[PDB]
């Protein structure tokens, strides 16, 4: 059942992690599947890190999100220690307190996009849709191909996520509530909601749409 | 375009 990836880290910093994996009869892949059970992260002083794609996807997969100092210290102690000891609980934008991956690995079938419907209306950067979509897919939404393809009315709240600035020949992003009836929010909504594991009330990043 | 995810030296 045991496997994982790395993020942030240098080559040398990769190496202790090979030695560490190679030790504990483990498996190690570059990029991330649903089988991956750990994401090992670069930090500093104590347990606060950075936003890396792999970083959300270990919360969105509500998997084990151990900080690097799990390894320089499972080596500097001849055995593998505990993961609740050395877990991430922050980043450069999202806190020092929060412990995102907690309510994540803990709060499972009650999942934060509880019957939502999400459309990642393009285009975005540093993040292929597939993987942003797959992120919300993992948080419990259900991705819509195009807007017009929504399933409106009964039950489900709808939302449109777009990356602000990454719009090429733009303001083509200001005519959207003018191309349907669902809250338009920045990639920001989505990221901040996964990481914190607080399904943000969206009242705050909601690009203004033309009546 | 800062950007984010995976780098090095004077962090």
């Amino acid at each position: 059942r045991m496997s994982m990836v790395v993020s942030g880290l240098t080559p040398e910093e990769f190496m202790l992690v090979y030695k560490f994996a190679r030790k504990h009869h483990i498996t190690l892949t570059n990029l991330i599947t649903e089988e991956t059970t750990h994401v090992v992260m670069k930090t500093d002083a104590e347990f606060v890190c950075e936003r890396t794609l792999k970083y959300f996807l270990g919360i969105a997969g509500g998997k084990w999100v151990v900080s690097y100092f799990w390894v320089t210290q499972s080596i500097k102690e001849r055995k593998m220690l505990n993961e609740h000891d050395f877990e991430v609980r922050g980043d450069v934008v999202n806190g020092r307190n929060h412990q995102g991956p907690k309510r994540a690995r803990e709060s499972q079938d009650r999942k934060i996009f509880r019957g939502l419907e999400i459309c990642c209306y393009g285009p975005f950067t540093n993040m292929p849709t597939d993987q942003l979509e797959w992120m919300v897919q993992l948080c419990g939404a259900s991705v819509v191909k195009e807007l017009s393809s929504f399933t409106l009315g009964t039950g489900v709240h709808p939302i449109v996520v777009v990356q602000p600035d990454a719009w090429t020949e733009d303001n083509g992003f200001h005519a959207i509530g003018q191309m349907c009836e669902a809250p338009v929010v920045t990639r920001e909504w989505v990221l901040d909601s996964v990481a914190l594991y607080q399904c943000q009330e969206l009242d705050t990043y909601l690009i203004p749409q033309i009546p | 375009g800062f950007g984010e995810y995976s780098r090095s030296p004077t962090f």
